[PDB]
């Protein structure tokens, strides 16, 4: 029981795709435990990223996990977990929780522009 | 921060290259009077010859609409135009002639000009608003020279 | 006044200049393959006064920034010099030859017509 | 390269692996028995490497023990000093002459301004050269890739950073640099490289977490010595490897876990360096044909006498590398004369070996 072809070029089929899964989001939850607990961010990748991780232990089915986490087909779903585990590292050091880095300028988003007022 | 794998082209760099990221990625201390003439592409002849108008534009004395007042602008001073001899269109040398630029206040204008490196001047300032009544009683009035004519 | 902006490649003026003093050097070693090459009617002397009349109507300037903007469009130049990407035509642009010189007395100037 | 747990269990070998130790791998032995027939993802040399205190034997063995490939640990002076019937040579120092003297990692951290300390760090070289073949003899003749703990072209570096302290001299460097250009073009470069990046201080707190005494009475591990290898492989090693091999750094302060770094290595796609045959990255383990790949390991099997005797380079200007000749006859009647080494290790009558009337078999790449 393995999937053909992916009808998608340039993604070849996982041979297992729940161990690689599980191991990203163990390590986004690794690099989302150093986030502070204020931030939004971790909260909702913690979210996100748990509710990812009940579904692949949950399903042990293939075409049963693509359906029960409805985004899409297994490999699309290390794609993105491997997206967000580069930003899951990124972010430690973009620094994201504090303030505005720089204030709103004198007549920066008015339209239109060319007014007295 | 995370255990996972480093960048490896900020750990194998050299302090030199650490140091001019570093550099860069700051904030350095500037004159905000700026003349940016060599760089805008133009030419130095309309650079020191060309003479820069700012004002509010005049209002249309047949149309009571004034909208397009409401608006400030620059525009440059207009050269010689001619007739072509082949069939008599109005020929201009002029390539600064077209162009009207809107501005809100005339500060924004002075200190665009500043930054282009224009030769500016002002023709005119804001209009002061003169408070005048205007009632429907002063039309019939009695000892008064005011009492209109007409209706 | 005073205002903390973001740099063009380089923090103070030294670092600027050194950049300006890299193209003077990089323009010289590239003006005899543009001689050889290009099919102009510039001797490589004429092109080497030309490039210092380039450099001395840019030497008013004072502002890092500007100066540094002059680095990077000199540089595409360059880049466009190397490999040939260009043709003959643009090269002779910057001797402007094709342009008959004008008087500057107002004599001249008031015979000739109102500019 | 995938582990254990992406496999389903332990790995099954594609074919059957060579006696590499016991038959000889030759050129009439190269038509019936084929080298890429073994090979598969897991057939790939790891390095791990890092600082002088970093943990690289139990991560090592945990990576050889994940990835189910062989573990290498490095090479030490007690291969030489203590011979196959365990008699250590360290004894014989009274009867020897003091340029002939037993020199170790001890007497480098307690003397380190001795001349023979040069010596050392040039016969530490040949030690991980003495591996590395044994790495590439595993390889190519089993199909199962390797993991060492240190590698030959890891060794400069300790040569550069013994030369900035002032502990080796012009001379030696010249000669080191003279072997390694000489010795380290007919090794094949390693697939992977582990980097375990510490500080220049942590190490040293390292340092007090091992609690040997020659290496916490020392002088040689100080604040610029550390810094002198942190810079120097950052600077130099790890930019000439990466141009060959798939880098991984990890900041090792911590603990730290194996199964992560298990983890990213399956993320590496290993395939997209032979779309290009002239890719600088995996360029030396690329073969294009079956008898490429057996003149490899021809090369790596049949002549590893070839590779051990390309180190016969004269060099005679500096005095620290210049044995006496009547010290060296001392030293010959003395060291050749002790117990284990009287003759070749397979027939020693004084250690206990019998049977040697009818014995007439020899090693296959044994010092003799
Ligand atoms: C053959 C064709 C020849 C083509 C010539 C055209 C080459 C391009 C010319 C340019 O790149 S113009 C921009 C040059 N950049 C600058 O001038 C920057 C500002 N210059 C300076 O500050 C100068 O003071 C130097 C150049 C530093 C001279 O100062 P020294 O006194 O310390
Ligand atoms: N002089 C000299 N000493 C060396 C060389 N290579 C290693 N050492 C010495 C320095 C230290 O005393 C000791 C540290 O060995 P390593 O850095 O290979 O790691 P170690 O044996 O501590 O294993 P570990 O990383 O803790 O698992 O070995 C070398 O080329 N020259």
């Amino acid at each position: 029981i393995i999937k053909a072809s992916t009808g998608l070029t340039g993604l070849a089929v996982s041979t297992n795709p729940h161990h690689t899964l599980s191991a990203l989001y163990g390590k986004i939850l690794r690099a989302v435990s150093k986030m502070p607990q204020d931030a939004s961010y971790r909260k909702y990748t913690e979210q996100l990223v748990k509710q990812r991780a009940d579904s692949v232990a949950q399903h042990k089915d293939i075409t049963a996990l693509e359906k029960a986490v409805g985004c899409g087909q297994v490999e699309e779903l290390i794609v993105q977990a491997e997206n967000e585990l580069i930003l899951a590292r990124k972010m430690l050091g973009w620094k994201p929780w504090e303030k505005l880095v720089q204030a709103a300028p004198a007549k920066q988003w008015d339209w239109p522009p060319a007014q007295i007022m | 921060t995370d255990g996972g794998p480093l960048d490896p082209k900020t750990a194998l760099a050299r302090p030199e290259e650490l140091e001019q990221r570093n550099k860069l990625s700051g904030k350095i201390t500037v004159p905000t009077a700026v003349n940016l003439s060599p760089i805008s592409g133009v030419p130095e002849e309309h650079i020191r010859e060309r003479r820069v108008r700012i004002h509010i534009p005049p209002k249309n004395a047949m149309q009571s609409g004034t909208d397009n007042v409401n608006t400030w602008q620059i525009e440059f001073d207009n050269r010689e135009r001619w007739e072509n001899p082949l069939m008599g269109w109005a020929s201009s040398g002029d390539p600064l002639s077209n162009m009207n630029v809107q501005f809100g206040s005339p500060e924004e204008a002075i200190t665009f000009c500043e930054r282009n490196g224009w030769r500016w001047y002002v023709d005119g300032a804001a209009k002061p608003k003169k408070e005048r009544v205007k009632n429907y009683g002063i039309n019939f009035a009695w000892n008064k020279r005011t009492r209109v004519s007409t209706k | 006044a005073v205002q903390q902006v973001r740099p063009i490649l380089s923090v103070d003026r030294e670092e600027a200049r050194k950049r300006a003093l890299n193209l003077y050097k990089a323009w010289y070693r590239q003006i005899p393959y543009i001689v050889m090459d290009y099919d102009i009617p510039m001797t490589v002397e004429q092109c080497r006064d030309k490039l210092r009349e380039e450099f001395v109507k840019h030497r008013n300037v004072t502002d890092i920034r500007v100066i540094d903007m002059l680095v990077i469009k000199g540089q595409m130049e360059l880049k466009e010099s190397v490999e040939i990407w260009k043709q003959k035509g643009h090269i002779m642009r910057y001797w402007k030859e094709s342009q008959d010189p004008k008087p500057t007395d107002f004599l001249s100037k008031f015979i000739q017509g109102v500019n | 390269i995938s582990g254990k747990t992406m496999r389903g269990g332990p790995r099954v070998p594609k074919a059957a692996p060579y006696p590499y130790k016991t038959k000889k791998y030759s050129v009439f032995n190269a038509i019936f028995d084929k080298t890429s027939k073994r090979f598969d993802e897991n057939s790939k040399v790891i390095c791990v490497e890092g600082p002088i205190a970093a943990g690289k034997s139990k991560f090592a063995k945990e990576l050889a023990e994940e990835l189910d490939m062989e573990y290498y640990p490095a090479v030490d002076l007690d291969l030489i000093y203590i011979n196959s019937y365990g008699y250590d040579m360290r004894k014989l120092d009274p009867q020897l002459p003091p340029s002939c003297r037993s020199y170790d990692v001890r007497n480098f951290c307690l003397d380190p301004s001795h001349d023979l300390a040069a010596q050392f760090q040039i016969r530490m070289y040949m030690l991980r050269y003495s591996q590395y073949i044994d790495a590439l003899q595993h390889v190519l003749s089993t199909g199962q890739g390797v993991v060492l703990e240190r590698s030959p072209y890891s060794d400069f570096v300790f040569m550069e950073a013994m030369f900035r302290q002032g502990y080796l001299s012009r001379g030696a460097r010249s000669v080191y640099n003279e072997l390694r250009q000489n010795t380290i073009g007919e090794l094949l470069k390693p697939h992977l490289v582990i980097y375990l990046d510490l500080p220049v201080d942590a190490v040293k707190k390292q340092i007090k977490a091992r609690n040997v005494d020659y290496e916490v009475q020392s002088k040689v591990f100080s604040d610029a010595y550390l810094s002198d290898l942190e810079q120097l492989y950052k600077q130099q090693y790890l930019k000439d490897i990466s141009t060959h091999a798939e880098l991984l750094i990890y900041d090792w302060t911590a603990g730290g876990e194996t199964e992560v770094v298990v983890e990213d290595i399956e993320r590496i796609d290993f395939n997209q360096f032979e779309a290009d045959i002239h890719n600088k990255k995996m360029l030396d383990w690329r073969f294009p044909l079956e008898a490429e790949w057996c003149e490899a390991r021809i090369k790596y099997c049949h002549e590893k006498p070839d590779l051990m005797n390309y180190f016969n380079v004269p060099r005679f200007d500096v005095p620290e590398l210049v044995r006496s000749a009547d010290d060296g006859k001392v030293w010959r009647d003395v060291w050749f004369n002790a117990p284990g080494m009287k003759y070749r290790p397979g027939y020693n009558a004084d250690m206990g070996d019998e049977g040697l009337l009818t014995k007439t078999k020899i090693g296959i790449n044994q010092g003799i």
